[PDB]
């Protein structure tokens, strides 16, 4: 039966005997727990290092994928020759190991990357101090903690103890977490800032409303867990920020799901608080928790403020964006249908401005390149699969019009860049406005109360041919030409060719208008930057293939690369004669040339050692003026060796004598640059 | 939040 409530619990036996245990067993032979410490004070190491010191909460709060310290006191000193125990974390009334809701934590010699385990780091008298590491994919929620000692007759378990209940939150500081955000200032504003600013007014008369998110206030964390309980969200999916944010967009509005906030626009707001009176999220959520019924009343910005609290509270980085001239598409055709004005036939509408949320996560369900900011909206406007909810829609997918990737991207696109279509019905299309919708999209700046124009993340600039091509793509995701591109043998440090191929199998001559967008992506699939954008025209003679090779120079991307970065390419082309649109996106990993560094001889910090740097020419071309640099602050003054030429696929070796002058775990770094290939590196750790 | 009339 479903396990969908954090508040519900099961009863874990304290004496889990097995088989027909004879009378008069002496269980005294085995360890028992006399006390557990979680070092959970808000001044102490766990909460400070886990960035949870701010919650008004007396229990331990930690973030997944990061280790924390606890201490277990036993009746006698733990002896691993005779004793075997394990820590357990448990959530729900129906915990299951294969569902992630019964989590046995083995005592291990060494913690391992991304796996639950506990390591003894200190022993004294009858106590052992443990460093516990949780999985970075762990379920978010309030866990019950037990210690289980194994005996030949069964398990001996600590009894229920709410003082050791432990909250595990999303971890933007953990690089193995789906919500990893590698910028501390960004983590401060989008996670730990509990006040903020929401923009409204008009494009030319822009107003500021302050908002208290209050995600650390007493009761709020518990309320957000209760929101998910009220949604009957299966616990096993609450470690997935896609599911958590999609549930949030449904549950924060009261339609369909008995959520938090009733919307009203009727200028009267009978028997409730009028939307403009709220100043923060705390009174709303806490009243929802206590009354267990929807709160009255909100509009766009209140929905987004309360949603922002939910996200940040759980650890999902989040911000509120404001779209000026926000379209409302009633028929899911991705344009504004304005009948000529006939107010009875015309069903679509435009808001002076609208508010919604962005949540930061990878998109493991989407192709590489669509992670990062996801638009999520809790203001009820349109049904998404029978419920009032919206998103996560990848802002990157919206920008290039790839609204085929879930969730609700066509709707969000229509909100930001739909055309106005003036229509006359009769016994006929009369005008087209392509700049009215979404004139400006903003969000609070980092470290201040001012605006940040972020329109360019959602759409290309009005009037640019790319804006048109992305919209035509958007409309196509709802003529006998084939289009494809391949990246011709791309090596890090060298230029390379992007070969876009059109095959015209018809007897017609076509003209093509097209753009290309080349991007750097983290290996987790989050986008980093566009480094090259071109629009170009080409004629397509009949019964012919045609390659258009695009040169991508090293200087265009080398200045923005990161470890394990891949490249993400968009190409969109319109057959002008047919208005047909061909759109493709592909990602590719750069080939990475190697530099191996060895050390011959002893590495004592007094005598001489020999550093062998090896490079192999990865290209079919001849490298020339190959400079090779060696750096190593404790081992060598910086040095360089030159090579006038390295023939194709040839290998050079460089021996360097060094006298290290410091002891410890230092490091050697090598670099190569030539007339063509440049800035390829190698590294080696060395102890002295 | 207001609905704006079509221009
Ligand atoms: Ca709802
Ligand atoms: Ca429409
Ligand atoms: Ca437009």
């Amino acid at each position: 039966p479903p396990n969908n409530s954090n508040a519900a619990e099961d009863d874990l036996p304290t004496v889990e005997l097995q088989g027909v245990v004879p009378r008069g067993v002496n269980l005294q032979e085995f360890l028992n727990v006399t006390s557990v410490h979680l070092f959970k004070e808000r001044w102490d190491t766990n909460k400070v290092d886990h960035h949870t010191d701010k919650y008004e909460n007396n229990k331990l709060i930690v973030r997944r994928g990061q280790s924390f310290y606890v201490q277990i006191d036993f009746s006698r000193p733990y002896d691993p020759r005779r004793d075997l125990f394990r820590v357990e974390y448990v959530i729900g009334r129906y915990p299951q190991e294969n569902k992630g809701t019964y989590i046995p934590v083995p005592i291990v010699s060494e913690l391992q990357s991304g796996k639950w385990g506990a390591k003894i780091v200190m022993r004294e008298d009858r106590s052992v101090r443990l460093s516990i590491q949780s999985s970075p994919k762990c379920i978010v929620g309030k866990f019950r903690m037990y210690v289980a000692v194994w005996t030949p007759y069964g398990v001996l378990r600590t009894s229920r103890n709410p003082e050791t209940d432990t909250y595990i939150l999303f971890n933007p500081w953990c690089e193995d977490d789906a919500v990893y955000l590698d910028n501390e200032k960004e983590r401060e504003e989008y996670v730990l800032n509990d006040i903020g600013v929401i923009f409204y007014g008009e494009v030319n008369d822009i107003k500021t409303r302050s908002w208290s998110y209050g995600q650390f206030e007493d009761g709020i964390l518990d309320t957000c867990l209760y929101v998910m309980d009220r949604a009957q969200m299966d616990l096993s999916g609450r470690g997935n920020p896609i599911k958590v944010s999609r549930v949030g967009s449904a549950m924060v509005n009261a339609k369909d799901d008995e959520g938090v906030l009733v919307g009203s626009w009727d200028n009267i707001y009978a028997y409730g608080v009028p939307p403009s009176a709220w100043t923060g999220s705390v009174d709303i959520l806490l009243e929802y928790r206590s009354s267990e019924n929807p709160v009255r009343y909100g509009q766009c910005w209140v929905f987004a403020g309360v949603f922002n609290t939910f996200l940040r509270c759980l650890g999902i980085p989040a911000r509120i964006v404001t779209n000026y001239f926000s379209a409302h598409d009633n028929d899911a055709n991705l344009q504004m249908d304005i009948f000529l004005v006939n107010s009875k036939l015309t069903k679509d509408s435009v808001w002076n401005y609208h508010c919604w949320n962005e949540a930061w996560m990878t998109r493991p369900d989407l192709p590489v390149g669509f992670g990062g900011w996801q638009a999520v909206d809790s203001t009820p406007q349109e049904n998404s699969d029978g419920m009032y909810r919206c998103g996560p829609a990848s802002v990157q997918a919206i920008k290039h019009g790839h609204v085929c990737f879930q969730f609700d991207a066509p709707f969000v696109f229509a909100e930001v860049n739909s055309d106005l279509i003036y229509i006359t019905a009769k016994k006929v299309v009369e005008n087209v406005d392509a700049t009215h919708i979404g004139k400006l999209i903003v969000t609070k700046q980092i470290g201040g109360d001012g605006m940040m124009d972020i329109t360019d993340t959602y759409k290309f600039q009005e009037g640019q041919e790319e804006e048109r091509l992305a919209l035509e793509t958007a409309l196509m995701y709802g003529s006998n030409v084939d289009m494809d591109f391949e990246v011709e043998n791309a090596v890090l440090g060298k230029d390379f060719k992007l070969s876009i191929t059109f095959r015209n199998n018809s007897h017609n001559r076509y003209t093509i208008t097209a753009y290309l967008s080349a991007n750097i992506t983290f290996y987790t699939g989050v986008p980093k930057a566009e480094f090259k954008k071109e629009t170009f025209d080409v004629t397509l003679e009949p019964l012919s293939f045609k390659k258009e090779a695009v040169l991508i120079q090293a200087g265009e991307y080398m200045g923005q690369l990161l470890e394990q970065a891949s490249l993400h390419f968009f190409v969109t082309a319109r057959i002008n004669e047919t208005r047909d649109v061909l759109a493709k996106q592909k990602s590719t990993v750069l080939t990475i040339p190697e530099i191996i560094i060895k050390v011959r001889g002893t590495q004592v910090v007094g005598s001489d050692m020999t550093v062998i740097v090896e490079f192999t020419n990865p290209l079919k071309e001849t490298l020339r003026n190959v400079w090779v640099h060696l750096d190593g602050p404790g081992v060598t003054r910086p040095m360089k060796k030159m090579f006038r030429e390295i023939r194709p696929n040839s290998t050079v070796q460089w021996e360097e004598v060094c006298r290290p002058w410091v002891s410890g775990h230092r490091k050697l770094i090598a670099s190569m640059s030539s007339d063509s290939l440049r800035h390829v590196y190698g590294e080696l750790d060395v102890q002295i | 939040x207001l609905i704006l009339p079509w221009p």
